[PDB]
């Protein structure tokens, strides 16, 4: 976009930190995917010093 | 041998009671006793020796309650007017169209059996400040408002009609709009321009008030 | 064009009104999703009583009214709690639909209301409850939808979209999108 | 002649029965996430085209970011008409709007 008020607007109302609960029921929509799950597993278990 | 004489009255008592739950949710004043009226003694005061019913007795005069003058200042008397015909014809509709006009009801209900003639359907806005309201009576055996998904229609006089649009700054016309033949429209007896008030309870939030013209 | 009115209403692009408040209560689905978790909200009382802070906030919305008027319906209604529907004397109206939400302190739904009293009743817990009420009733008044909210595409898309979802065969009555078609 | 004086006439008193007064306004006194938007949108487009800024500006080039500090310390020189949808409108400045 190509004015100021399209940088506020894209910047405070379409942004993707305002958009991590979608609309239809308040559900998260945003998170680690596969081997960040499967890291935290390792890195938050009770061997890793 | 009777079990239609009995069920006929079944299909009578119940219809006499919604139409005493019909004029006493309008306002007008029906003691308690006159609604919750138990089989056993409508045969004993409506039906004769013969076990037959009778309709001529079944028909009834309501006044306003005082309550409801203060509310609606210009709610004169109801006629409420059962048919010993089965198919109504045009010269008794003329009998009824008299009746309201020279005694002086503001308001008329003539329950009907089977039918009323085309040419006797013409006499309802034969009376310019009057109104009959014709209600078949197999459509009165259960009273719509008691369902679950019906809720408790109120109808706003224009002391809080005028509150409302001035609140929300409305014309009449951009309200939420309820038909004419509805049958809670039919069963207040709403006029054209009146506002009724729904208070229904929402999945969300429980109790929310709704509104709704009849245009 | 169908949007969230100043004054709660939802209302069509040409003002032919639709609603009075969105879904009963003006709130947006966005922001109800700790408002019911109140063991969430009493652990986290300290932080969270910083976000919604209510000390540079009390003189510009009105804190005795709403307050008021919902201990007057909230205990009329627990009278007349067997009554049905069509019994119902309607005597008091909820306190939402008298009184802005954003702007009178306390006008909650009658459901929140109640879920709040639950809470506060069954169970016994530096805080009071006094303190916990003013702060759960300043989340809700924060948790609003706001006027000019596009909640009529919001609606057909959380409609439209998953019914993208919905496109599979029998895992009597019609099922899914041709259902949704009628 | 006195016929634009008509009109001129007829169009500011409509444009009077529409203000409602500071002591009768019922809209909320929350900035809710779309003025803010805005304002920050316009005072920035302001501030491009060499407006008087109001505020220490310390290094910093973006004009939204900018505003951005303006905003922050209620010296933003706007004003929120509010309208209501009869047409009816609320002037509601910048100042005594509450931020988010």
């Amino acid at each position: 976009p190509q004015n100021e008020n399209a940088r506020a607007e894209a910047l405070n109302l379409a942004n993707t930190d305002s958009q991590y609960l979608t609309p239809t029921s308040g559900s998260p929509v945003r998170g680690l995917i596969q081997d960040h799950i499967s890291a935290g597993v390792w890195l938050t278990s009770k061997d890793s010093f | 041998m009777d079990q239609e004489n009995e069920r006929n009255i079944s299909r009578l008592w119940r219809a006499f009671r919604t139409v005493k739950e019909m004029v006493k949710d309008r306002g007008y004043f029906i003691t308690q006793e006159e609604v919750e009226l138990p089989l056993e003694d409508f045969k004993a005061k409506y039906c004769d020796s013969m076990g037959r019913p009778q309709r001529k007795m079944m028909s009834f005069q309501a006044n306003p309650t005082e309550e409801s003058i203060s509310k609606f200042p210009d709610m004169g008397s109801l006629w409420v007017e059962f048919c010993d015909e089965p198919s109504v014809g045009v010269k008794t509709m003329k009998t009824f169209v008299i009746h309201i006009q020279e005694k002086n009801f503001q308001t008329g209900i003539f329950v009907y059996q089977n039918n009323i003639t085309p040419s006797a359907m013409k006499l309802v806005p034969s009376i310019p400040p009057a109104t009959i309201e014709t209600f078949n009576e197999a459509a009165l055996v259960v009273n719509i408002t008691h369902h679950e998904l019906v809720p408790k229609h109120i109808r706003l006089s224009s002391d809080e009609k005028r509150e409302l649009l001035k609140r929300y700054r409305l014309k009449e016309s951009q309200l939420p709009r309820i038909q004419r033949a509805d049958p809670v429209a039919l069963y207040l007896g709403l006029k054209r321009g009146e506002v009724v008030k729904i208070i229904r309870k929402s999945e969300t939030s429980g109790r929310y008030a709704s509104y709704r013209i009849c245009m | 064009g169908v949007h969230v009115s100043y004054d709660n209403s939802i209302r069509d692009a040409d003002g032919t009104l639709v609603q009075f408040m969105y879904g009963g209560d003006a709130i947006d689905i966005t922001k109800e999703s700790h408002m019911t978790q109140f063991e969430f909200c009493l652990d986290n009382y300290y932080a969270l009583l910083k976000k919604y802070n209510p000390s540079a906030l009390i003189e510009h919305l009105d804190v005795e009214s709403a307050l008021k008027y919902s201990k007057k319906t909230l205990k009329y209604r627990k009278k007349h709690s067997k009554e049905p529907h069509y019994k119902q004397s309607v005597k008091y109206d909820p306190v939402l639909a008298k009184y802005n939400p954003a702007k009178y302190l306390g006008s909650v739904s009658e459901n929140f209301q109640d879920k709040l009293e639950s809470f506060l009743d069954k169970n016994s817990k530096g805080v009071n409850e006094k303190k916990f009420r003013a702060l759960m009733q300043l989340k809700y008044m924060r948790s609003l939808i706001n006027p000019g909210e596009a909640v009529g595409i919001i609606a057909s898309q959380s409609v439209g979209e998953p019914s993208t979802q919905m496109t599979l065969n029998t895992f009597n009555v019609t099922l899914g999108i041709p259902r949704l078609r009628e | 002649p006195e016929d634009f004086q008509q009109h001129e006439q007829i169009r500011r008193k409509t444009l009077k029965e529409k203000a409602i007064p500071k002591d009768q306004r019922a809209t909320t006194p929350y900035m809710t996430k779309y003025e803010r938007a805005r304002i920050l949108g316009t005072r920035a487009l302001q501030i491009s085209m060499n407006a008087p800024v109001f505020v220490d500006l310390e290094g910093e080039t973006d004009p939204l970011r900018i505003a951005m500090k303006e905003l922050a310390e209620k010296k933003i020189p706007l004003v929120i008409r509010r309208y209501l949808p009869d047409g009816s409108f609320e002037d509601w400045s910048v100042e005594e709007l509450i931020v988010d």
